[PDB]
């Protein structure tokens, strides 16, 4: 509506009920609409981290989020016993546990990845449900399994902190552009977990391309990662009758179908639609059949142990462990069709399931939680990154270096007060660490506190208060080495000019770094940085000559897809008024045949380091067609 | 459909050898010489030993007997609305039937034809009055319309396009009208129709060619208008670069590996001795992980080509000059992982682009002719302003590189 009197600002004093994503941007009242909208995208496009950390400015509502964002923790919702645990790889397993009050019997699943979508996913923390035993009592609101986000006191993190600084790299960080010291990137990590699907028919077999003669492995098994980006590749047969391709299988052809991603494989699951006897025969099924057997193993395991409660009259049952057990029980039973896409399908059907550490690397986007982005343009050593010298803070090295030209046009002016904050909580800490008792530590930590936020002054009173005095040392040590918590909220509660003047006022002692070889002082603090989903590896596109979706298939290292040439380019071409050759690249590259042909016949037989085609004049194979039917359409051209 | 186009006579092109006159799909358990689908004068799959393309044309004979022509059949049907029923055998003169209306067809235009709204008609059968009546009509090749194998439960089956059922359809009635000597004496009168249900399958002949078109021959082609799908091409993410001349950027291993592979495998094999195939499998293995000895062919290939190895980068929509650029390529990364284009911030302007996860596309320019033709949308020949004559700021000094002359100077 046009009226915006209705909005009065006490009737929303002191609440943030009108936030709702910004929730976690410290200082939203000072960030503009299009850049808080950008950080709203951002989170959603953010990628896990293996070493998140809890923001050293935060706005106190990140926990709540961890907590209501239940895919990142698996959390025991009533008073539960462990009844027997069953294995079907190293890294997945599932443990069978009883109700303490119901007595109803339900299970929980253990495996390494979580799987989101595309390459998308995390490793799981998995120490609490792998040291379950049997009758071991699982407390009510223990957590089984965490996210990498998630901490000790299941704090929650969606970035790392590093320490930022506002200097021009040799133009480097041009526009948003930024350069990282690689171990500043080593703490910017991702996982990718993929599930790939290989189908072998009856006619298809898999090369040795991990197995020596004596022993026949085709693909990689459970503890060990993927070799040269080739997981499997199969040959598909006329006959497999005769079987004399036996010796073939070193070998590789174009028409093998091969199968890429790079990781180390944590599961495989393989649905056979054929009798165990027929595959036994061959050696070359050898590894496979143990997978097969493991899993069946697996699953009369489960069958076994299960049976009395599951086929039992009382049958105190969960929904889940009820359709597992129906599933397992299916699989061991014999006339199990297994069907694909509403189709039964002949051979097998394999699922991989791998989990790699993908590291940070260049043309990866970083942002803050205010709306900027940032493109990783180099990855230096820490030694070439701005260090500052001959203080007290002698050494400290800047993790990334921003572009400080044109900070103030993007209108996000709170990244540079988190920067500011935590570069005067450097030099709190140091004055806490140099001089005084544990008394003497907190009255400073307080002081600072009470200029920067007065509720998380009070409560880190009471906090402290409580504490024992070995555990008030723990506590002042870590906030010395590891950093200093302090709380801006997103709209009250934040400092501005005017608490940021007085506390520049207060502690004269502050002033900017003076770094090795650089004449302007420069301040180093430290920024949240998130990672985000996009890398350039989406859009790469390489094609050579002779959508065909093999890519997504997974049955082709990169995208091969075509690039077009329109009526603009070829005008934009036609700039050099040298038609003739336009139309030679045009018949050469894409519309004429023969001339393609004779262009790859001299590329591959002309002197490598001087190339001259020459190009026979023939129509194309569509023109040649569109004569022929015209002629019999009654109608043809005069070159009008 | 309607078209003002050259009509053409095909009496004088007809060519008597590749005539079908056998309506057998197969003669003998064998595919007929003679049939429509025929070796001898359409080709085969062996074509290269053939040595006839596509292009070549079969003909059918309606001797002694002529239909209307099927692209000039609308015309008359507006000009003769009748012409539907007329032509059956079942004015001074009604449904008389095909062979009769040919002897009075002329006194027939001027009778049902209103000249006001079919003069242009009536004036086009005036002008072609020689090309209105057909004794062959054409049927293109077989290659065009295959016919593909399959078992069946009685015996092996051949499925094959509605087209062939039309031709061989046509050619089955036709066969028969000619051979009968007594036969005809008195039959000719239902002998007509025949003929017209001869007519109206060529119709639908010309009107499947006309779908044939939409099928992926005009389609196609027109698609090809509005996108020619060119081979040696790429796309790839940008990221500034410091430290080398404009002109020269830097591009991936995997870029660079794919767009020059021809040429990558003409030197290993050379160097090695190698097959063409086996200088392949050197490739593939190289494309998989970054490898030295395929890295110091790539840098070979970069360091030593005549004229360097260079393309066009445009960033799209090409709207504005400088939007394609002659670029030439002055280092391969060593990280498999980077797969970003290097370029000078100079160029950015011009192109328009932006460093914000734009991709650009990259197209190899590798005849030393083309490279000189192409040279002119270099960079260097960019730096003045077409309309004023002037140096162009496009590829002046950008933000971060007037500072530091700024400081220096002022």
């Amino acid at each position: 509506m046009d009226d915006i009197s209705v909005i009065k600002n006490e009737d929303y004093e002191g609440s943030h009920r009108f936030l709702a994503e910004e929730l976690l941007m410290p200082n939203a009242n000072k960030t503009d609409g299009n850049r808080s909208t950008m950080f709203c995208s951002h989170l959603a496009q953010a990628v896990t981290l293996q070493k998140a950390e809890p923001p050293l400015v935060y706005t106190n509502f990140e926990n709540q989020v961890g907590k209501y964002s239940t895919a990142g923790y698996r959390k025991a919702n009533s008073n539960y016993k462990v009844i027997e645990k069953i294995y079907k790889n190293d890294y997945n397993y599932v443990l069978i546990v009883q109700d303490q009050e119901t007595g109803e019997y339900t299970l929980f699943e253990r495996a390494e990845c979580e799987f989101l979508t595309e390459h998308y996913g995390f490793q799981w923390d998995n120490d609490k449900i792998d040291s379950l035993k049997k009758d071991d009592t699982i407390e009510k609101d223990t957590v089984l399994y965490k996210n990498t986000c998630y901490d000790e006191n299941m704090n929650f993190g969606y970035g790392v902190n590093l320490n930022a600084a506002y200097f021009s790299y040799k133009n480097e960080t041009l526009e948003d552009a930024i350069v990282i010291s690689e171990s500043a990137a080593k703490k910017l990590g991702t996982f990718s977990v993929n599930k790939v699907k290989v189908s072998v028919n009856t006619n298809d077999i898999l090369l040795n391309l991990y197995g020596d003669n004596e022993n026949y492995k085709g693909f990689p098994d459970i503890g060990e990662h993927i070799k040269n980006q080739i997981i499997a590749s199969r040959r598909r047969f006329d006959y497999n009758t005769a079987l004399y391709e036996l010796k073939n299988l070193n070998e590789m052809r174009d028409s093998d179908t091969p199968f890429f991603a790079d990781g180390k494989i944590v599961d495989i699951e393989i649905f056979s639609n054929v009798p165990e006897e027929e595959l036994k025969v061959q050696k070359y099924n050898e590894q496979v059949l143990y997978y097969i057997n493991k899993q069946k193993e697996f699953s009369n395991n489960v069958y076994q142990k299960l049976k009395k409660i599951v086929e039992g009259k009382d049958n105190n049952v969960s929904d889940k462990l009820l359709h597992f057990y129906n599933n397992c029980k299916m699989r061991i039973d014999e006339n199990i069709s297994y069907t694909y896409q509403n189709s039964k399908f002949s051979g097998f059907i394999m699922e991989f399931t791998i989990l790699e550490e993908e590291p940070l690397n260049k043309g990866s986007k970083i942002t803050g939680r205010y709306g900027n982005k940032g493109v990783i343009s180099k990855i230096l050593p820490d030694d070439q990154m701005p260090t500052v010298a001959e203080g007290r803070f002698k050494g400290l090295k800047a993790d990334i270096c921003l572009n400080p030209l044109g900070v103030f046009n993007r209108l996000n002016p709170s990244q540079l007060i988190e920067q500011e904050l935590n570069w005067i909580a450097k030099f709190i800490r140091k004055d806490m660490e140099e001089a005084g008792s544990n008394e003497e530590k907190v009255s400073i930590l307080l002081d600072f506190l009470n200029r920067v936020n007065k509720e998380e002054t009070e409560l880190m009173e009471e906090f402290i208060n409580s504490l024992n005095k070995t555990e008030l040392e723990e506590f002042l040590n870590d906030i010395i080495e590891n950093g200093i918590p302090i709380c801006q909220k997103p709209f009250f509660g934040n400092i501005g000019l005017d608490e940021l003047w007085e506390l520049y006022n207060h502690y004269d002692h502050i002033d900017y770094f003076k770094c090795e070889g650089i004449s302007t002082p420069l301040i180093i603090g430290e920024i949240y940085m998130v990672r985000l989903k996009h890398e350039p590896h989406s859009k790469f596109s390489a094609r050579s000559t002779s959508k065909s979706k093999n890519f997504k298939e997974h049955k082709d290292l990169y995208s091969k897809t075509p690039v077009r040439i329109g009526n603009m380019e070829i005008s934009n071409l036609s700039l050099t008024n040298e038609m003739g050759s336009i139309m030679d690249m045009l018949n050469s590259y894409s519309n004429n045949e023969t001339n393609r042909r004779e262009l790859i016949m001299q590329l591959l037989t002309g002197n490598p380091f001087d190339t001259n085609i020459d190009l026979s004049d023939v129509e194309s194979g569509t023109s040649k067609i569109l004569k022929s039917l015209f002629t019999c359409l009654g109608l043809s051209i005069d070159d009008v | 459909m309607g078209k003002k186009l050259s009509l053409i006579d095909f009496n004088e092109i007809y060519n008597e050898e590749n005539l079908i006159t056998r309506a057998n799909p197969i003669e003998n358990h064998e595919f007929s010489d003679d049939g429509i689908y025929s070796e001898r004068i359409f080709g085969s799959y062996n074509e290269d030993d053939d040595d006839k393309d596509i292009d070549t044309i079969g003909w059918i004979n309606i001797e002694p007997y002529y239909i209307i022509n099927p692209i000039l059949f609308t015309i008359i049907k507006k000009c003769i609305p009748s012409i539907n029923k007329i032509i059956n055998y079942q004015g001074e003169d009604d449904y008389i039937g095909l062979v009769k209306f040919k002897d009075n067809f002329d006194d027939l235009l001027e009778k049902y034809t209103d000249k006001k709204k079919y003069q242009k008609e009536y004036d086009f059968l005036i002008e072609n009055h020689d090309k209105i009546f057909i004794n062959k009509l054409p049927v293109f090749s077989h290659k065009l319309r295959p016919a593909t194998l399959l078992t069946g439960s009685k015996g092996k089956v051949l499925a094959f396009d509605e087209i062939n059922n039309y031709y061989n359809f046509v050619i089955e009635y036709i066969n028969q009208i000619n051979e009968g000597v007594v036969s005809d004496d008195s039959i000719d009168l239902l002998l007509l129709p025949l003929l017209y249900n001869m007519q109206f399958y060529a119709n639908n002949i010309l009107t499947r060619i006309i779908s044939e078109y939409l099928r992926g021959k005009k389609g196609f082609l027109r698609k090809n208008i509005m996108g020619s799908r060119i081979n040696f091409s790429a796309r790839n993410v940008i990221t500034p670069l410091i430290g080398h001349p404009i002109d020269e950027v830097a591009m991936p291993y995997k870029t660079f590996a794919e767009l020059y592979k021809f040429q990558l495998i003409n030197l290993i094999s050379k160097v090695k001795g190698i097959n063409y195939n086996e200088a392949l499998k050197f490739w593939e293995k190289g494309i998989l992980g970054f490898n030295q000895e395929l890295y110091n062919y790539m840098e070979e290939l970069i360091t030593k080509t005549k004229g360097g190895c260079t393309f066009l980068l445009n960033r799209n929509p090409t709207i504005s000059i400088g939007s394609i650029l002659y670029l030439k390529i002055g280092l391969i990364k060593k990280d498999y992982k980077d797969l970003t284009l290097g370029i000078s911030n100079n160029l950015l302007s011009a192109l328009s682009g932006d460093y914000d996860g734009d991709v650009l596309n990259i197209i190899p320019v590798f005849d030393n002719k083309m490279k000189e033709h192409f040279s002119l949308l270099s960079p260097q020949n960019f730096l003045v302003d077409r309309n004023n004559g002037r140096f162009n700021g496009d590829f002046d000094l950008q933000k971060d590189q007037i500072l530091g002359i700024f400081i220096l100077n002022n």
